[PDB]
């Protein structure tokens, strides 16, 4: 499966994953293209964040679907 | 014996 | 015999000696206060032993500070104070030495070993009987707590209590004390007898020096204050003198103007006032007193104090005059007795101390003698002085000599020193047949027979002490009396018998309520099997139970006609009334814990007690609905309310639960007796009735307008004992004219109160009325709303005659019988438009009422009706989603879990765990497949939920596909197995014609009005119905009701609707109905449907058959989405329009501008590297597998190790750069810095918010048809200035712009050293240098941290994609720096050569990167140089061993032991022979050295290696011909031809890669020409091992549980007076050096600024399964889950809760040493905390 | 100035790739305010409600974050009563590389996640803490008043 990632600056980079693969993973591998730690990472798809416990599988992410980049961030 |  | 005249004499002579005679100042006082400290220990010390020829056995004949004599000599010898005030004397009874290890070995005795602040306590949830029950390290065995819930707990210093080991009753089973597992002169009679006279002595001066102490008691004073202000004013002196001589202290051995002398005034503390009024009062009272604001008010928080002392009696008036000024509780005390009672506090010191003796024949005798004391009778009370005249003469207004509690109230004796007659009730037997609405008649007696032991007078004087002393008295009695197995039923006798006083006393007189020893006298005593026995066996629970209902019955008031609590409103700034309710209802609760017998407290008298205090909070706290206004603040009054009622159903829960453990089964008379009671005081309830018709009555009640009440115990108790006994029993017992509807009312006014607020018809209220619902909802204590259906159940039940007239109340009460009857159209009800809502919540009542049939069941034990409840709890709590066990827990009711067992096998028994798949998450637990068919989602368990919703999550789970979610029927789970015989009819209400009309008028709305919010449930519920019809009536029957009602035409125009109308789950439903309807009685339906419908639809109906909602909402939704974002386009093109259309930095992207960009970096110390050692081959003979972890190895780090570790923290040649690689241009750069704030020197990242100390420029590396392929780098020239080509031409102006730059990021780094900058001869074309050694160290932490994966040969390549960006951008900045300013002089050395300290671990590498940058001769040659120079040195150093002959096989042997060794050819041994030749060797052969040799070179010769391949590989990626190409050298792919390799293999192949020569046998035949650079000069030994954090143990447990058998380095700090058994420690993961925590220095950094690594480390915390990461220099930490994962699978501080078995896991721990081996552990803390960290900077 | 700039980058971003369920304008007038809407994400109570935002960008962007607010009235425990959002995206340790798209993205995706500690509408925090139901029914109701703009 390939997935696309578009991050804070607007580019948007190309990510070779596996629909069996947790969150966790795909920010490893936005760490790797990009250098944002996993720390910071918060994936948006269709709106919301994805919980770094969960896979690939369990957010009905296909093939070219595109999640959204950003900062951690907390409520106030 | 112990008890924004 | 006259010892005893003695020791009367010197304690009534204290205050006669000239020293102890005048009043000083408080500096003076401190002195004085050491003295009488001294004197008294001297004494008692001396006589306690025979003649002071005993005190050796106890103490060290020979201490320190000798020089003198130790002992004193004789009586003279002790009590001579010219000794003390010269001070020539020593404290001698001192015992703080290294010998105490506080050893003690106990059998059949209890260990009463009284917690120390910081020790843990290991409560076994499996083994101990209740929550109390405790043990200390000395005591805790875990060999019998294999599979144990063992909770520890760290105690505290304002917590107090006692082990319970070798209590046979205190623990389920046996444990084996690990103690147990691991001539005399106290016992003969003289000594015995001597210490119980000291001791009766001791009793005996104390007590009567605080009978006379009434000028501090609390009913007195204020009357003492009065009298004197009165006799004051007037100026009658001499009548003033006279009292204050009655008031002294007084005694025969004291002597043996008008106005008195030598008067005090002394202060009591309180929590009246705060600090700070405290203060303002002192500061009334001697403003001219330096330093009394303060200072006095310190003392106040430790007792009492002091604040004025002269013998001018006028001039201290003053001050006590003060009292009124603020109310401090302040009295005017003589000297002398001051002098006294300070006495008998260091006495009670003295007790204290000596229970603290080591040695054990003394303690079993002391203790016994103690006790024997305490607890005999007070006899000398006739001899002593009585008190009572004094208050008669001077108060006799306030003392009716008539009244029997006189003496009581004022909190004095009675005449004779006796224990006064207390507030006794005894209910009579003419009195308990009936629950009276009021306090029920008691028989008050006159006449009471008290033991008047010195224990008791010691108890009832608790008023009169202090703060301190009180705790020191009850520290000293209550713990040894309870451990005393002895003394302890006798403790409790004596403190039971004077239980009435005791809490009058907390309740109305008492100054510190929270400081009586009451409490602790229920934990220690009445927590007991025999001590509760011995209660219940008398009528003295009798006695106990009416003193608590005292307190609550006078604050109670008239309401409903019957006696009702209410909250305080009085004047309680004392606030003991809340300690005092608190304590009576835990004493009740843990009385009727104990209960031997469980028909005990249902016999009449108790029952009836029982029920009078359970009584007062039946519906005491009554709420109304708010119309009007809305409520300004929300009302707080309703918490008392939830506390106690909360209490109260937790005491009948206790009674379930001693009625479920206890085998002797409760008889049903008793059951029925208490049924009868209940019920009969329920039913005398005054209700107003009406008559809807004229034929049917019903309760008149209104809940919107009304109050009501959600609390109502005696109704749950009620339902409680129905349960408990048989249907018919249950009904026969009642009363012999009743209407059950009266008492069931109440219940189902508070399911209707619920529903009511629970569909927001209650938002005109706070929230604290919703907080109220939430809390009766799910009840932590008790079921209260399953009970309240059950009680309407029973009302239902119990009217087989009358049926329809139960269906008009029911339905009254929902306020719906307006509509029902037509009195008012369906839009218009009370509710208004929440009707629909309204009437969802009756549909799921009348549901739970039909099929909560649980209470009704019959199962094989009562162990398998609480696992029914438990699993059905957790059935509803899991099938919305998986769930941890944390929250589960939480979920679950409070006493569902309080059986950690029970709900595990539960948990076990209906789910399935699924482990966890991140690094932090914790697992999750998942409901079975096959329990989904017994989820019902309108049941009462469900109430929380949605219907639709769960309804849809549970069909998922039903249909095989997703094609049949919204096809398949939930089927309503009613049925009637092992079900009671009377309760089958429980359908008969639904199969009445009431309430047939009732559903089909709902019908009829839900087509008419369009509404689909209740049809669902509705549904639902007449399948219920339909299914419970049929298990009741048989095969295919059908309720005629719904007959001649016809619902089957409305069921038709539900089903043949269009989608538009309702959903295809209601339609679905509706059709099922109707083939479950239609074939059971098809001829005599379709007759129905024709006579209405006709032929058209009912032939149109069987044509249809055998052959979403959200849309229709979602394209509405959609369209006006598109119109709003229709309306966004136009104004994106509009301002367009408008304006005519008029190596990437992160700030301005695409910003084309010519200056250079710079990288944000991390640049510190690494704590990585560390020193190696030869012959060791617990280094270099393993080889390493990745990453390991030996649990069975204690992390006793070597010396040598932790001294590199302290050197890497300031060593300025051991840093590495860290970066995240964020290019951002450099004026960018300095306008983010000055914006924000930050500086250079460190700020953080912008689009990163990583730590940054460090900006490294780089350039655009171009291979511009430039050569510079990596095989010329290889063989022809690999020096940096051909790397420099790959830069572009460039400008002057970029010239001045990169000099600039470097100028100042040279001047204003803080990562290069200070010390290089300092030597005069370096310059700045010098720092190329130290640059080039720090990417050295980067690539050499690469290196090492590539060890921990599992392919070593080819890990460092693998997956290290940023890591390799940082390497490649510092190899720019180097080139760049060395290209604008120039290559430096090869003259200067920034870090030469010592004798004596090493400053690269690494020197080899360091000098391969030094001659691959600047020598101008190519990478191969300078590789073999360093590699041959290295491997002829480690040769040398290797075979000049100290011995050849034994040395050398212990050698081979361990080698042998941990891994393989090699075999050497015999060329190869003829190489290293020709290195080296040793023939002193007394072996068989000199191979067995050389293959050590050989295989020792192999593997020191790796790392070297492995950087030079890192380097190859940054090199390749440097000059890659394409973005993205392999590596390849001498025409192969080197991970290909490296990825399976051997040890030996590896290393000639990579010298076939990187070195001029084939294999190690070409490499070392090579000359052995002299190399002239210093760094080959003595080359380091680099550890070749594994480098992570310390090896933790495999359990995590074992670090708590076993605290003392883990061996482990102590911290040099702290370590003192017995901290071996504290547990507030923390290990250093990096080191393994066990921390104690002394809770100072930003929580203990001592650590890491001495002893350890400073700038960064990490602690694990056993206790809370927390690892805590500390950075130095920016003070910061924060706190991270342990890579430990509990067996239940939980993480953090839950892991550790509940005592559950912690495992560690192999790959967070990986994941941890990961992150601490690179140097991320500052930039994750920088990270985590945020803007925290932001601050700090 | 270079924050009018960095606008006219945001606003071109945000013409031709604007994030899913979010669109935004600035007024033709001036750039200095803008006028953004984040429709709620699917599986969540907020679900189709196109609540409605006003972005204020003060002279300084580049460094100073935007006064975002909620026009449309919402219920949110981390979103005041007045409009006002607390984020820590916004306020203190707001990064200068924020486009416009990503603050939305940002507080569409706050939607589902909300933080009951620390709340910023007490009363919402705890109905959502304690009691989903009504929370999801006041949700709900603010959906649908949502809706009644167009
Ligand atoms: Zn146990
Ligand atoms: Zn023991
Ligand atoms: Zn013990
Ligand atoms: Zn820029
Ligand atoms: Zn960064
Ligand atoms: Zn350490």
């Amino acid at each position: 499966m390939q997935i696309f990632v578009k991050t804070l600056t607007g580019k948007t980079i190309t990510l070779e994953v596996e629909p069996s693969d947790t969150i966790e993973n795909v920010k490893a591998k936005i760490q790797d293209k990009e250098g944002i730690p996993p720390d910071q990472q918060r994936l948006i798809f269709a709106g919301k964040q994805l919980e770094d416990g969960r896979t690939l599988s369990d957010y009905n992410i296909q093939k070219e679907s595109t999640l959204h980049l950003v900062l951690r961030l907390r409520g106030c | 014996r112990h008890g924004k | 015999g006259s010892l005893q005249g003695h020791i009367r004499r010197t304690l009534r002579s204290i205050h006669n000696l000239p020293y102890f005679r005048y009043t000083r100042g408080p500096t003076e006082r401190a002195d004085m206060s050491r003295a009488l400290k001294e004197f008294i220990y001297r004494y008692l010390y001396f006589v306690i032993s025979n003649s002071g020829e005993n005190l050796p056995t106890l103490f060290n004949a020979h201490p320190k500070q000798k020089l003198l004599t130790v002992f004193p000599d004789s009586l003279e010898d002790a009590v001579d104070i010219d000794k003390i005030t010269s001070q020539q004397t020593i404290p001698f009874y001192k015992i703080d030495e290294s010998r105490i290890g506080d050893v003690h070995k106990h059998t059949g005795r209890n260990c009463g070993r009284k917690f120390k602040i910081g020790e843990p306590l290991y409560r076994c949830h499996e083994c101990g009987c209740d929550d109390t029950c405790v043990l200390c390290i000395h005591c805790f065995n875990p060999k019998d707590h294999v599979n144990h819930h063992v909770c520890t707990d760290i105690c505290t210093e304002f917590t107090s209590g006692i082990c319970d080991c070798g209590d046979e009753e205190a623990w389920n089973s046996p444990l084996h004390c690990k103690a147990e597992e691991q001539e005399d002169v106290w016992n003969d009679s003289v000594n015995i007898a001597l210490v119980e006279l000291v001791l009766a002595e001791v009793f005996d001066y104390f007590i009567d020096v605080f009978n006379q102490n009434i000028e501090p008691l609390p009913t007195i004073q204020k009357d003492i204050t009065i009298k004197l202000r009165e006799m004051t004013q007037q100026g009658k002196m001499y009548e003033r003198a006279q009292f204050l001589n009655d008031l002294k202290y007084e005694n025969d051995y004291m002597f043996d103007k008008i106005d008195p002398e030598n008067y005090t005034v002394i202060i009591y503390n309180d929590e009246y006032h705060n600090y700070s009024q405290a203060t303002t009062a002192l500061r009334q009272g001697v403003p001219d007193n330096v330093h009394i604001d303060l200072l006095t008010s310190r003392i106040d928080g430790e007792g009492r104090a002091m604040l004025k002392c002269s013998q001018d009696l006028s001039s201290v008036l003053g001050g006590f005059f003060a009292v009124q000024t603020n109310g401090l509780s302040a009295t005017l005390t003589s000297w002398s007795e001051y002098l006294h009672q300070e006495t008998c506090k260091y006495i009670i010191l003295w007790i204290t101390h000596c229970l603290n003796i080591p040695n054990s024949s003394f303690q079993t005798t002391f203790r016994n003698m103690m006790g024997k004391t305490l607890c005999s009778e007070y006899l000398n009370a006739t001899e002593c002085r009585d008190m009572t005249p004094v208050v008669e003469k001077y108060f006799s207004n306030k003392f009716d000599k008539n009244d029997p509690y006189r003496y009581i109230d004022l909190s004095i004796l009675a005449d004779g020193n006796q224990i006064p007659l207390g507030h006794h009730k005894i209910l009579p037997e003419s009195s308990t047949h009936s629950l009276s609405p009021l306090i029920n008649d008691v028989e008050t007696p006159t006449s009471r027979t008290y033991s008047n032991t010195r224990l008791q007078h010691i108890l009832y004087f608790d008023n009169r002490y202090w703060k301190r002393l009180r705790k020191d008295i009850q520290n000293v009695i209550i713990p040894t009396l309870a451990s005393s197995n002895l003394y302890k039923p006798i403790f409790c006798q004596q403190v039971v018998e004077i239980f009435n006083h005791i809490t009058r006393s907390v309740a109305y007189m008492d100054r510190e309520p929270q400081l009586t020893a009451i409490r602790e006298c229920v934990v220690q005593l009445f927590t007991c099997p025999t001590n509760a026995k011995n209660i219940f066996e008398n009528q003295s629970f009798l006695d106990i139970v009416w003193s608590i209902i005292d307190i609550f019955k006078e604050f109670c008031k008239v309401e409903g006609g019957v006696l009702i609590w209410q909250r305080v409103q009085k004047s309680n700034l004392t606030k003991s009334y809340s300690i005092s309710f608190k304590q009576g209802l835990y004493t009740v609760e843990t009385l009727l814990s104990k209960v031997h017998d469980p028909n005990i407290p249902l016999r009449p008298k108790e029952i009836i007690s029982l029920l009078t205090l359970c009584k007062l909070f039946n519906g005491a706290w009554k709420i109304k609905r708010k119309e009007g206004e809305h409520v300004l603040h929300e009302d707080q009054n309703f918490i008392s309310y939830l506390e106690y009622t909360t209490s109260i159903y937790s005491i009948i829960q206790t009674a379930e639960k001693v009625s479920e453990k206890s085998k002797d089964s409760i008889d049903s008379k008793l059951f029925l007796n208490a049924i009868r009671i209940i019920s009969s005081f329920l039913g005398n309830r005054s209700l107003t009735y009406k008559l809807i018709y004229d034929s049917h009555e019903v309760i008149k009640f209104s809940v919107s307008h009304e109050r009501v009440a959600f609390m109502n115990p005696l109704q749950t108790m009620l339902s409680f004992l129905i349960e408990k006994v048989s249907l018919k029993d249950a009904y026969e017992a009642l009363e012999d004219c009743s209407d059950f509807l009266k008492i069931s009312d109440f219940s189902l006014r508070s399911v209707v109160l619920c529903s009511q607020i629970d569909v927001g018809f209650w938002v005109r209220n706070g929230m604290s009325v919703l907080h109220q619902a939430s809390y009766y909802k799910n009840n932590p204590e008790l079921g209260s709303y399953s009970r309240d259906i059950h009680l309407n159940q029973l009302a239902i039940l119990w009217e087989r005659d009358d049926i329809p007239r139960i269906i008009y109340n029911i339905l009254d009460r929902w306020e719906l019988l307006d509509w029902f009857t037509g009195e008012v159209d369906y839009q218009h009800t009370v509710y208004e438009d929440k009707i629909s809502f309204i009437i969802q919540q009756f549909i799921a009542f009348i549901y739970q009422i039909l099929t909560e049939r649980q209470y009704f069941k019959t199962f094989s034990s009562l162990k398998d009706r609480r696992m029914d409840q438990i699993k059905n709890s957790i059935i509803y709590n899991l099938y919305m989603k998986p769930l941890s066990y944390s929250k589960l827990l939480r979920s679950v009711p409070d006493y569902l879990t309080e059986d950690t067992t029970e709900f595990d096998e539960a948990l076990e028994e209906v789910s399935v765990f699924v482990e966890p798949k991140g690094l932090a998450d914790n697992g999750v637990f998942k409901l079975k497949a096959s329990l989904y068919a017994k989820v019902d989602p309108l049941k009462l368990l469900n109430l929380e939920n949605e219907f639709e919703s769960s309804a849809t999550i549970i069909k998922s789970h039903l249909a095989k596909d997703k094609d049949e979610i919204a096809k398949v029927v939930l089927i309503p789970q009613v049925s009637i197995k092992q079900l009671d015989k009377d309760a089958l009819n429980l359908g008969a209400f639904t199969r009445n014609t009431v309430f047939a009309k009732v559903v089909y008028k709902l019908l009829q709305v839900c087509l008419d009005m369009e509404d689909s919010t209740f049809l669902n449930e509705l549904l639902h519920l007449v399948h219920g119905i339909f299914r419970d019809d049929e298990l009741i009536n048989g095969k295919d029957s059908i309720p005629e009701a719904y007959l001649s009602k016809p619902i089957c035409n409305l069921l038709l125009s539900i089903a043949n609707a269009k989608s538009d109308v309702f959903s295809e789950s209601i339609v679905r439903k509706a059709d099922y109905l109707l083939e479950k309807m239609i074939m059971k009685k098809p001829n005599e339906l379709f007759e129905s449907l024709i006579a209405s419908f006709g032929n058209q639809y009912v032939n149109d109906y069987k044509d249809k058959k055998l052959r979403t909602e959200k849309e229709r909402k979602r394209r509405l939704a959609k369209k006006h989405q598109a119109r709003l974002l229709a309306k966004f386009n136009n104004q994106q093109t509009k301002f367009m329009k408008e304006h005519e259309s008029e190596f990437t930095c992160a700030l301005c992207q695409d910003s084309s501008s010519t200056d250079f960009f710079v990288i944000p970096a991390y640049h510190d110390h690494s704590p990585i590297f560390r020193p190696g050692n030869i012959f060791n081959p617990n280094e270099f003979m393993p080889m390493w597998d990745g990453f390991y972890n030996d649990d069975e190895k204690q992390a006793y780090i070597d010396d040598d190790v932790l001294e590199a570790l302290k050197e890497n923290g300031s060593c300025g040649s051991r840093k590495v750069f860290v970066s995240c690689n964020h290019h951002i241009h450099h004026n960018c750069f300095k306008r983010y810095v000055q914006k924000k704030r930050f500086s250079s020197n460190a700020f953080i990242c912008p689009l990163c918010q990583t730590f940054s100390n460090c900006t490294l420029p780089l350039c655009q590396t171009s291979k511009a048809n430039t050569g510079l392929s990596l095989d010329m780098f290889l063989e022809s020239e690999l020096s940096l200035d051909t790397l420099s080509r790959l830069f572009k031409p460039f400008t002057e102006e970029n010239y001045r712009t990169i000099n600039s730059i470097f100028s100042l990021m040279i001047s204003q780094c803080q990562g290069f050293d200070k010390a290089v900058r300092k030597r005069a001869n370096f310059s700045h074309k010098d720092v190329s240098l130290i640059l080039s050694v720090h990417w050295a160290n980067t690539i050499s932490m690469l290196e090492i941290a590539s060890r921990l994966e599992k392919p070593y040969s080819i890990s460092f390549f693998r997956s290290r994609e940023q890591k390799y960006k940082t390497l490649k951008n510092i190899l720019v900045c180097i080139m760049l720096f060395t290209f604008v300013i120039g290559k430096p002089s090869m003259e200067f050395e920034p870090y030469p050569q010592q004798p004596d300290t090493v400053w690269n671990q690494n020197q080899l590498f360091q000098y391969i990167v030094r001659s691959a940058l600047f020598s101008p001769v190519s990478l191969r040659q300078t590789v073999t140089e360093a590699l041959t120079t290295f491997s002829r040195q480690f040769l040398r150093d290797f075979l000049q061993g100290l011995s050849d002959a034994e040395q050398v096989t212990k050698l081979y042997a361990k080698a042998s032991k941990i891994g393989d060794v090699l075999k050497v050819s015999e060329q190869m041994l003829f190489a290293l022979r020709t290195i080296s030749d040793v023939r002193m060797e007394g072996l068989d052969s000199e191979s067995i050295i050389y293959d050590l040799a050989y295989t020792f070179l192999l593997k020191s010769l790796l790392p070297t290696i492995r950087r030079c391949l890192v380097f190859i590989k940054v090199l390749h990626e440097l000059v890659k011909d394409s973005e993205n190409e392999t590596l390849v050298i001498n025409g192969h792919e080197v991970e290909e031809e490296l990825e399976f390799e051997d040890t030996a293999e590896f290393v000639n192949k990579a010298l076939k890669m990187i070195t001029e020569k084939e294999s190690l046998v070409d490499l070392l035949t090579t000359q052995e020409s002299i190399v002239s650079h210093p760094y080959l000069e003595n080359i380091p030994y680099e550890y070749c091992g594994i480098i992570k954090l310390i090896d933790l143990s495999k359990y995590l447990n074992t670090y708590v549980t076993q605290s003392k058998e883990i061996k482990l380095r102590e911290e040099r700090s702290q370590h003192m007076k017995n901290a071996d058994n504290r547990l507030d420690f923390k290990i250093c993961l990096t080191c393994g050096v066990k921390v104690h925590l002394r809770a100072d220095r930003h929580e203990m950094t001592k650590h890491l600024n001495k002893n350890c690594f400073k700038p960064f480390g990490a602690f694990l915390m056993p206790n809370s399964s927390e690892v805590c990461l500390h950075l130095t220099q920016p003070p910061s930490n924060i706190f991270i889950s342990a890579p430990y994962l509990n067996s239940h699978g939980e993480v953090g501080r839950n892991a550790m809760r509940r005592g559950d078995l912690t495992t560690l896991n192999l790959k967070r721990y990986e994941h941890l040493n990961r992150l601490w081996i690179n140097n991320e552990i500052p930039g994750y803390i920088s990270r985590v905390m945020g803007d925290e960290f932001r601050v700090t900077i | 100035t270079p924050a009018r700039r960095r606008l006219m980058r945001d606003f071109k971003r945000m013409k031709e790739d604007a994030p899913p369920g979010v669109s935004a304008s600035p007024l033709p007038d001036n750039v200095m305010v803008w006028n953004a809407m984040i429709i709620g994400p699917a599986d969540t109570p907020y679900e189709d409600g196109t609540f409605r935002l006003l972005l204020e960008f003060d002279e300084e962007y580049p460094n100073k974050p935007p006064h975002v607010k909620f026009l449309s009235e919402m219920f949110h425990p981390n979103v005041y009563a007045n409009g006002e959002i607390c984020l820590d995206i916004l306020q203190n340790r707001w990064t200068p590389t924020y486009d416009v798209a990503s603050i939305l993205t940002s507080i569409q995706s706050l939607f589902n996640d909300p933080n009951p500690a620390s709340p910023a509408n007490v009363e919402a925090a705890t109905l959502f803490k304690d009691h989903k139901s009504q929370y999801v029914k006041r949700v709900k109701e603010t959906v649908e008043k949502s809706w009644e703009d167009d």
